[PDB]
């Protein structure tokens, strides 16, 4: 029935301009106020504007001026026209239509385009193996260190290692991301068996393999 | 601003349990001229967008089942769910349409009970590769603990290190049902070899006493 489909967003740097659409079908388009609704990284929610039925506009403070709220009815369409962009204006943006014919109530939501606003030059991930220091299982590891932008690609011995392991989220520092993840594995397995860190970074359009070496006195 | 604050933010739920989440609101949000209250309840799974669940404070939305029910009046609201089911364990945000600026909750995650375990410390030393970068980062993993409240210190030669840590949390476990966390203190390779002893030290409800892993370098 009622569908909302948004377009337009992708990654721009500081004081950039985006224009983000939103496709909808499946009821009478013109009956609606609609609205832009966005999701932080801190996965907050956060209403952006709604126009009305009869093209009247309402801003959220932080985007007043800077952003422009606009509806089609010819085309089925909603637009946030989006200028000056600031870091803080990363998230997923929702395009909503209101509940009833009444107000901007967010009774139906669309999947969400998502806005990045960054400074970071694109940068491939420094890969790192994490071998364990000075038992029954051992955690061995692989640090992912200073890339952009998301998202990396991480599997252990190609995807043949899949249990026991904890990749964790990537989390932003000075622009850049980085990530870690373990995997834990019988103290026989390894490194009886070898295990390899696959790092995939389709941006930087790298692939970088990483075998973790046990440590230990072959040392001079 | 009319705020909205979700309490608590976070509640660990077992299958089959009565459940109950609270709004509030720092202003009224009942409207004399027709006695509603202009307060939704939404719920988002995850990788979704938020689905409206409840408005006028008590109305349900068509097609959401008769297990989730909205009360409360003026300021303080209230989502109840009757007997949890796996579904649901998920994020609820509440929201005013009373005035703009349209404002939302921080919303209420609910996740699965499971019983306290310890969590599996692990350190790792910077690696040759890195250090021959200039860089050094010291790595802690923290895993499969619970519940998720956990601390970590990094001590170096015995004194605490704030500056340049980066931790990052998983979401919870969904074959487990536990919490794992890395920890990452990025040196450079300099101020790294001026120093010794190098210790993760884990302060969770597990033990008494902080789980300490160390190296020398």
């Amino acid at each position: 029935e009622v569908q909302l489909q948004e377009s337009g967003g992708g990654l721009v740097k500081p004081g950039g301009s985006l224009k983000l659409s939103c496709a909808a079908s499946g009821f009478t388009f013109s009956t609606y106020a609609m609205s832009w609704v966005r999701q932080t990284p801190e996965k907050r929610l956060e209403w952006v504007a709604s126009i009305s039925t009869g093209d009247n506009t309402y801003y959220t403070d932080s985007v007043r001026g800077r952003f422009t709220i606009s509806r089609d009815n010819a085309r089925n369409i909603l637009y946030l026209q989006m200028s000056s962009l600031r870091s803080e204006d990363t998230a997923m943006y929702f395009c909503t239509r209101g509940r009833g014919d009444r107000g901007d109530l967010f009774g139906y939501w669309g999947q969400g385009t998502l806005v990045t606003v960054s400074s970071a030059k694109t940068t491939a991930p420094s890969v790192y193996p994490l071998a364990p220091v000075c038992g029954s299982s051992v955690t061995l590891g692989c640090l992912v260190k200073g890339y952009f932008p998301e998202p990396v690609t991480l599997t252990w011995n190609s995807g043949s290692l899949s249990s026991g392991v904890h990749t964790f989220p990537a989390v932003l520092q000075s622009d850049l991301y980085t990530l870690s993840s373990s995997v834990t594995v019988t103290s026989s397995t390894w490194p009886s068996q070898s295990i390899t860190c696959n790092v995939a970074h389709p941006a930087s359009s790298t692939k970088v393999d990483k075998k973790i070496e046990p440590r230990g006195p072959t040392i001079k | 601003d009319i705020v909205m604050s979700q309490s608590p933010s976070s509640l660990a739920v077992s299958v089959g349990e009565k459940v109950t989440m609270s709004c509030k609101s720092s202003q009224s949000l009942l409207y004399r001229g027709n006695q509603m209250n202009y307060l939704a309840w939404y719920q988002q799974k995850p990788g979704q967008s938020p689905k409206l669940l409840i408005y006028w404070a008590s109305t349900r939305e068509s097609g959401v089942p008769d297990r989730f029910t909205g009360s409360g009046s003026g300021t303080e609201f209230t989502l109840t769910i009757s007997s949890v089911k796996a579904e649901d364990l998920t994020v609820y945000y509440c929201q005013q349409y009373y005035t703009y600026p349209r404002t939302f909750g921080g919303g209420t995650k609910l996740e699965i009970k499971r019983a306290d375990a310890a969590p599996t410390v692990s350190i790792f030393p910077p690696s040759s590769e890195q250090l021959t970068s200039g860089g050094a980062s010291v790595v802690c993993f923290l895993n499969n603990f619970y519940p998720k409240d956990i601390n970590v210190k990094w001590k170096i030669d015995g004194s605490e290190r704030q500056n340049g840590v980066l931790n990052s949390w998983t979401d919870q476990d969904s074959k487990d049902s536990t919490y794992s966390m890395s920890s990452t203190l990025t040196l450079t390779k300099d101020e790294y070899e001026r120093h010794n002893s190098y210790t993760c030290e884990a302060t969770h409800k597990t033990s008494t006493s902080p789980i300490v892993k160390s190296f020398n370098r």
